[PDB]
Parts: structure tokens; C-alpha cells; sequence
């Protein structure tokens, strides 16, 4: 029930998105994000990233099918990864945005060798960038769930 | 105010949060043929199209023609590719300006420039197409941006049967994307 507890709970999620940040995670344009959530669009952040999740999980997956086809087809394997590449350059996942600029080199070149080591690097940065927002936003929910506030300017 | 054309979905739900924060109203929009017939409808009232140039439906270049140039539409180009290459083939087909993913909140303040330069003027559009306004685009870089004037754009063209106020709006309308070519 403590107080204190609460008061633990504020600086560990301060201090871990600071970490976000100057860890080369998260870049700039996250905090865009966080500041077009106000106290009118209270669930921001949270649904841009939600739905960045979902249409992301869908590209890995057809990524994953078009590039085991026993001719890949690059006219589907492209503009997958230029969507993936807008879709993480915009909310911020900066590793996941740089990883695809590196696998959209490969498609340009149809190096299918290089392509499936690109789609490793590119799931491995997701599931990184998707574990951490996953964890920020856990963090603010057990602060509520212990009866707190985030002040949120 | 404002129809958007992305189907970027978290793009799209960005945009439109910023857009919303810098006060238009903003209508989704995600098939190049469904923000084509959402234009063609009577009164509809749109003031800009943001378009992405990737569009699942239709060429989003050939997409900018229909409503950069067959209807009298300011139209901005939107792409997460970066090269000189994309940038001109905004130009070059009927986009008035461009953004580039991640949208910079800055860069949406300044297509507010491009509605009031439209409401300068129910009458009568004037259509170019798209060769005639490659070639107006050719004139102009071949002349120089700073250099090129309505009388020497149309001499350099030689069209039979195109004015020098054709140019010289149409210098008006694209003045601000070939001033930030080069």
C-alpha cells in the first residue's frame, strides 16, 4: 500500500524511458509522439504504438512467406520493408528503421542470401523495440493500478 | 480541410493527429480510387490532398497527375524515400510540394503557404497535362528557378496555343517546390 512504493514505481519508469532514449532504442520522434498526447487524446501514444505493432506483425509474417518462395518475388518483398521502414522511422524505433534501409540495399541488389539475414536483424530489432513499449507501458499501468498519477504536461 | 491518401496506418493516424493539433480537419483515406472518387463528388470542399507516392491501387505518381493536374488541386507528395530522384518526380508530376517520413512537424506548417496561394482566385478550371507540365518543369530548370520568368518559360517551350498566363500562374501555382529544387 505504500506510499513509497508508488514513489519507487515514478523514478524507475522516469529513469527507464531516459534509458530508451540514450541507449540509440528510441529517437526523437518517439518524444513527437509524446507530445501529441494531452489531456484530450489521453491514449496516444499507446494506440499509435499498438497499431504499429499490429500492421508490423503482419509485414514479418508475409515477409517470412515471400522470401521461403522457391522464386521469390521481390515486386512483394519491397514495398513490404519500405512500408516497415515509414512505419518504425515514424513512431521511432530507430535500430528497426535502420535495419530496414540496410534490407531494402538487398532487395535493390535481389541478394535472396542477404535478404534472409536482413528479415534476422530486422525481427530481432522489432521484438527488441517491441519489448521495450511493451514495458513502458506496463510501467504506467502498475503505477495506476497502485492508485497513482503521471503528471503528463 | 485536409483529405489524406496513406495506407501507412500508423503513418496515417500520426498525420492526422498532427494535422489535427495545427487545426484542419482531416478525412483518411487509403486507395488512390477512393480519394479519387471522394474528389470527384460535388462540394466536397477539400482544401490539400496529402498523397503518399507508394499507393496499392495505383501508380501514387500518376495518382498526383489526377489531382495535381486534371483537377486544379494543390496535391503534396509523401514518401519515406529521401533520393533527389523522388523528390523530382513530384514535380514532374503535379504535386505543388513534399514531405518526407517521419513528417516533421515543422514541414506541416508550411503547406499552409499552398491553400491561401490556391484561394487567390464556381469558375472555371484550367487544365494542364501532364507532358505539357513536364516540359513547363523542363523550361524551368533549364532556365534557372531564379531565372526563369513567364516570357522566357513559354519561349523555351513553344507550345502553339499556350499564353504566357497560362505560365505565368502556373509559375504561381509550382514556384515554391522548384525554388527548394537545387
Amino acid at each position: 500500500s505504500n506510499a513509497m512504493d508508488l514513489v519507487q514505481k515514478q523514478k524507475s519508469l522516469q529513469d527507464y524511458t531516459k534509458s530508451l532514449f540514450l541507449e540509440g532504442i528510441l529517437d526523437s520522434q518517439f518524444l513527437q509522439l509524446q507530445q501529441l498526447q494531452d489531456e484530450s487524446n489521453p491514449d496516444f501514444v499507446s494506440q499509435v504504438v499498438t497499431l504499429f505493432f499490429q500492421d508490423s506483425d503482419r509485414i514479418l509474417n508475409d515477409l517470412s512467406l515471400s522470401l521461403d518462395q522457391q522464386v521469390v518475388d521481390f515486386k512483394k518483398v519491397d514495398p513490404h520493408v519500405h512500408q516497415l521502414k515509414g512505419s518504425s522511422s515514424s513512431i521511432g524505433a530507430q535500430r528497426v528503421k535502420n535495419a530496414c534501409v540496410v534490407f531494402r540495399s538487398f532487395c535493390e541488389q535481389q541478394n535472396v542470401e542477404a535478404c534472409h539475414r536482413c528479415l534476422q536483424q530486422v525481427k530481432q530489432e522489432y521484438y527488441l523495440v517491441k519489448n521495450r513499449l511493451e514495458t513502458l507501458f506496463k510501467l504506467e499501468q502498475q503505477i495506476v493500478a497502485s492508485g497513482g498519477m503521471i503528471p503528463a504536461v | 480541410r485536409v483529405l489524406v491518401v496513406d495506407d501507412d496506418p500508423t503513418c496515417l493516424m500520426i498525420l492526422e493527429r498532427m494535422l489535427r493539433t495545427c487545426l484542419y480537419e482531416v478525412t483518411k483515406c487509403n486507395r488512390a480510387e477512393m480519394a479519387l472518387s471522394l474528389l470527384r463528388k460535388n462540394k466536397h470542399g477539400f482544401d490539400i490532398v496529402i498523397s503518399d507516392v507508394h499507393m496499392p491501387d495505383m501508380d501514387g505518381f500518376k495518382l498526383l497527375e489526377h489531382v495535381g493536374l486534371e483537377m486544379d488541386l494543390p496535391v503534396i507528395m509523401m514518401s519515406a524515400d529521401d533520393s533527389k530522384s523522388v523528390v523530382l518526380k513530384g514535380v514532374t508530376h503535379g504535386a505543388v510540394d513534399y514531405l518526407i517520413k517521419p513528417v516533421r512537424m515543422e514541414a506541416l506548417k508550411n503547406i499552409w503557404q499552398h491553400v491561401v496561394r490556391k484561394r487567390r482566385s464556381k469558375k472555371p478550371r484550367v487544365v494542364w497535362s501532364v507532358e505539357l507540365h513536364q516540359q513547363f518543369v523542363a523550361a524551368v530548370n533549364q532556365l534557372g528557378v531564379e531565372k526563369a520568368v513567364p516570357k522566357k518559360i513559354l519561349e523555351l517551350m513553344n507550345v502553339p496555343g499556350l499564353t504566357r498566363e497560362n505560365v505565368a500562374s502556373h509559375l504561381q501555382k509550382y514556384r515554391i517546390y522548384l525554388r527548394r529544387l537545387g
